[PDB]
């Protein structure tokens, strides 16, 4: 993501701000929307179903 | 005033550096890098010794190449069925 | 058992030096050869740039 | 014949690269998408891709891992439609799609 | 510096040879039992890197105008940040590596001008605090201010997921300790008395090897420096 | 100095005689169980070379313009680098000695001009640091600068692959310790109550032999030198 | 060590600073790769025209003016 | 223990000697004998190199010289008698 | 103390290093010889012919163009 750093405005002052989520520097939160692909895996056939 | 002196830039064909003769490592790596030349000389030492022995003759022959250039061209006419020349002396 | 790159002027003995190389290694790493490549041949680049309008 | 098989002649394309996946080189796989979009001049709107080939079922795992990597690259490129190659091989090897474990 | 496959093979040959995890040909660990070994290996590496102080790393943090707490995570790194969520990152990874989150303890912090900044010193107003073990505070951010953080580091996470770290970098004398810890974890998890006794044996072996390495100082852990307080105090 | 086949035949005719690893003629170990013996032998050699300090080796490192960290790895060796990955190597090798990385501890570092360089000295600006046991640091590289690293080394890796090292370099007093360690590993791996009792005996035999060798100082490990501080302190 | 060879602040830092102070020239050149590549493509033709610069012009207006006159 | 090859000039106790052999052993090991073999017979090499101009030229006319050599016995052909006859 | 012994044979810097420096300071001769080995090999091949010609060098010239003119004359 160095390329994104080069071709970016990267200016702190912005007009976007969500009042419902206002926090200090202390708060750290992982997003609820996990991003994950689906891969191909062979069925075990040892774990009988 | 950018410096370009370093061990990376040096290749096997570069000459020696007079400043760095005192540095033992520089001289040792200087000799170590150019081992192909020393091996080439060492493998063919008998040929060099023979050429050194025959040096005087080669020395003499060098002054006379120009004459031999014309003599070589003349040789083909010079053959002239050499046996005929005894008869020519007779006549 | 490590030296911080930002710890320039560590001269408690005041040897002379500044030790600015670690920052260069920290930021411009494995790409210093390109920088030296350009730096060696700056006169040609300057001459080319000076005639830009005509070109 | 390159001249005949150009975009105005044919509506859509279907592309197959089994040798790369079987050999597992996987570095020249991105070339096929570029070739389809540019060399044959076909829009990205209609491109069909066939992935993988598993003969001699004792070699299933390596080839299916290569198929996963190829599908990842194809998804990165943006192809609309993607096909596993065959019904027979898929049902024989028991291929299923699941999110990887997180550990 | 060997990959994860070499670790799996060495386990398949060494300890855990007699167990049912190993494949028929004794070449490699079975597929379904690999996450267990990965978790055990990560735990062992964290233990060793906490004990021995083998790795010393560094990170560069730039100061923003309105932020006081600067958590050291991969979210704010240049090579790893998400442009949508984080507008501007303050951890620079321009040259190499990716700054895996491996902060155990912070040792030194140096300003961009070459001056040291005290850590966790209540009576010094120009000091830096750590409310959390990896979070760093500066209560007066300034323009054109950058801090260099020298910290003790741990081994980056091993994942074997086509994007994680395959390689293992550990001193050669500490391989049996790692293998003993993995064997201890497995034989403990078996939940039988004989396996419990074997686990006790392996844990004791791990401790004895670590103590021997400490005895002979094979990692050069001991550090001694030249005296500087002789001149400060005014002696002649 | 003896081949590895001598080691295999010594094991086949020593300890491990009554076991089922050996062939029917009891002259050599079966092809299936050789990797296990190789792993155990490498572990034992690393243990002994860590304890006793028998080998002292050397490396020559050349300094580049933009490098401060110089890891001692085979990737940067002249005989073993990849030209596309690494533009210029800095570790000097020979075609016969290809520098298998066997660095346990670094003792002395000497300049190309014959002056010693302090190592791991915090208060000395002109000193060398080691962030990791196999990595060096010089913060002020200079033109035509070369360093010699004198370090304690371990035995090269046994591989039996027609390119690895067949030979074993070990003093003849330490052979039973190596055999006892191999037997200990093999008998622990069986996971039976009697085998564990035998393995305890073998490990204790290893320890007792090592302690005896230390007691009689057969490797000449103790070193004493003449006193030079008498003149430096101004005494008469 | 050597005064001329070794720079006191640092060789790499000295080179980096030297490049930094001369950045506008590199920027001006780099903005125009396409134009310079196009110029390099037609260098032989430009050289040939240069060899014929003194002649081959003859005030080409005068050439058809002479027919007119 | 061991002696570091780059630890030349250790002569603190007395001034004599510099101990430069270990560097040679480290860098040019097993190939010193070829170096000495060349060094012993250096005058011959110098003499041959000094004449790399003449000896160079002859390499150029070798085929011509061989062709001339093929007729060396015939090249004398007792010129005096037919010269005297031709003078008539 | 001093182990130099006979100065004629033993060098202070070192015998091997002395030989190495002796070779290093005189490398251009070796390089010039080595660059042309393919050329000096032919001269070694034709040494016998060159020696044979050397014997007849003193005679066999006789201002040979004069002999050609005499044949023409």
């Amino acid at each position: 993501s160095i390329e994104d750093y080069l071709k970016g405005k990267n200016c702190l002052a912005s007009p976007n701000y969500d009042p419902d989520d206002q926090h200090s520097s202390w708060r750290e939160d992982l997003p609820q929307f996990k991003k994950d692909r689906e891969h191909l895996t062979l069925v075990n056939t040892r774990r009988n179903r | 005033t950018i410096p370009n002196e370093g061990y990376c830039c040096e290749t096997l064909n570069d000459p020696i550096v007079d400043k760095m003769i005192g540095n033992a490592y520089y001289v040792v790596k200087f000799v170590a890098l150019r081992m192909p030349f020393i091996k080439n000389v060492s493998d063919n030492m008998t040929q060099l010794l023979a050429i050194h022995n025959k040096l005087t003759e080669l020395s003499a022959i060098y002054t006379k190449l120009d004459e031999l250039q014309l003599i070589h061209n003349n040789l083909d006419k010079l053959q002239e069925l050499y046996n005929q020349l005894s008869k020519l002396t007779g006549l | 058992s490590g030296h911080t790159p930002f710890n320039t002027i560590p001269n408690e003995g005041y040897c002379c030096e500044t030790l600015n190389d670690p920052i260069v290694d920290k930021m411009i790493g494995n790409a210093y050869y390109v920088v030296k490549f350009v730096a060696l041949r700056m006169p040609f680049i300057k001459n080319v740039s000076d005639n830009m309008t005509q070109l | 014949p390159e001249s005949e098989w150009i975009f105005p002649n044919y509506d859509f394309v279907q592309i197959e690269d089994y040798d790369w996946i079987i050999d597992g080189r996987l570095d020249l796989v991105p070339l096929t998408f570029d070739a389809a979009v540019n060399r044959l001049g076909y829009p990205l709107n209609v491109v069909h891709y066939f992935i993988g080939f598993v003969l001699l079922p004792e070699d299933a795992k390596k080839i299916w891992a290569d198929v996963d990597k190829a599908w990842g690259l194809a998804l990165e490129a943006g192809i609309p439609h993607i096909y596993p190659w065959s019904y027979t091989q898929v049902m024989r090897d028991g291929v299923i799609y699941a999110v990887p474990k997180v550990c | 510096m060997y990959y994860i496959e070499e670790l799996f093979c060495r386990l398949a040959n060494g300890v855990l040879n007699n167990t049912g995890i190993v494949t028929d040909d004794r070449g490699d660990i079975e597929d379904d039992s690999k996450p267990f070994i990965i978790v055990a290996a990560n735990e062992a590496l964290t233990r060793l890197h906490g004990r021995f102080n083998m790795r010393n790393n560094n990170v560069v943090v730039e100061m923003q105008e309105g932020r006081t707490n600067y958590p050291l995570l991969a979210k704010y790194a240049v090579q790893s940040y998400d442009p949508n969520e984080v507008k501007c990152p303050f951890i620079m990874d321009l040259a190499g590596e990716k700054f895996a989150e491996d902060v155990i303890r912070i040792l030194e912090v140096y300003d961009d001008k070459g001056r040291r900044r005290p850590l966790n010193d209540r009576n010094n107003p120009c000091s830096l605090f750590t409310p959390r073990p990896n979070v760093l505070q500066n209560n007066a951010p300034k323009a054109w201010e950058v801090l260099n953080v020298m910290y003790q580091a741990k081994h980056p996470k091993l994942s074997t997921a086509e994007d994680g770290y395959n390689e293992i970098d550990i001193p050669d004398t500490l391989d049996p300790a790692l293998d003993a810890y993995i064997a201890y974890r497995y034989y403990t998890s078996l939940n039988t008395p004989e396996s419990s006794a074997k686990a006790a044996e392996y844990l004791s072996f791990y401790d004895s090897i670590c103590r021997e390495v400490v005895e002979y100082d094979l990692t050069s852990d001991t550090e001694v420096d030249t005296n500087t307080l002789f001149r400060k105090r005014g002696w002649r």
